[PDB]
């Protein structure tokens, strides 16, 4: 606990490089 | 232009409560405002193109962005302090890069959404949450600077 800040990254991050190709 | 991640963000967050729901502000909003010397208008042209970028990431992902912002939500202790390591754990994670940062203004508008709708969320909620993303974001600065700006971004 403050481990869902580290989920929360990690998804981010993924939709982060998803938009990156798809924009 | 030469704006800061923080006016930009708090120009967002405003356009987007104007927007929604019989369009107040919430006393944080004006107060952020007022404290953030906020000189940039949140129905300027960046803003309003902004907001649309940022909706659309909010919708492709509407289900993850209302998951991960409830787990926040519910588990934090000190809001405040939290918003700082998921913007670390974003960003000093291989660079950041246009899509990071889009999706990081993204859930910060999306959660300040969420807090300013519910009226039954407490104040010290929603102003230490928008307080929080607001300090966070100052460490995109730099880094947008590199880029010309956000104005720039958004022009091409
Ligand atoms: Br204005
Ligand atoms: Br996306
Ligand atoms: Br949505
Ligand atoms: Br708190
Ligand atoms: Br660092």
């Amino acid at each position: 606990d403050m481990r869902p800040e580290i989920w929360i990254a990690q998804e981010l991050r993924r939709i982060g490089d998803e938009f990156n190709a798809y924009y | 232009m030469a704006y800061s991640t923080r006016e930009i963000l708090l120009a967002l967050c405003i356009r987007d409560s104007r927007v929604h729901g019989n369009g107040t502000l919430h006393p944080v909003l004006e107060l952020a405002a007022r404290e953030t010397p906020l000189r940039l208008s949140p129905e300027d042209t960046v803003v309003l193109r902004y907001h649309v970028l940022l909706e659309e990431i909010i919708e492709r992902n509407s289900e993850t962005f209302t998951e991960t912002w409830n787990r926040f939500i519910t588990h934090t202790e000190h809001v405040d302090l939290d918003f700082n390591s998921v913007f670390l754990e974003i960003f000093h994670r291989g660079d950041p890069s246009l899509g990071r940062a889009l999706a990081w203004m993204a859930w910060c508008m999306h959660a300040c959404r969420t807090l300013c709708c519910n009226q039954s969320t407490p104040y010290y909620v929603v102003d230490l949450s928008v307080r929080g993303m607001l300090e966070a974001s100052e460490g995109l600065d730099g880094w947008i600077h590199q880029q010309g700006g956000w104005s720039t971004l958004i022009e091409d």
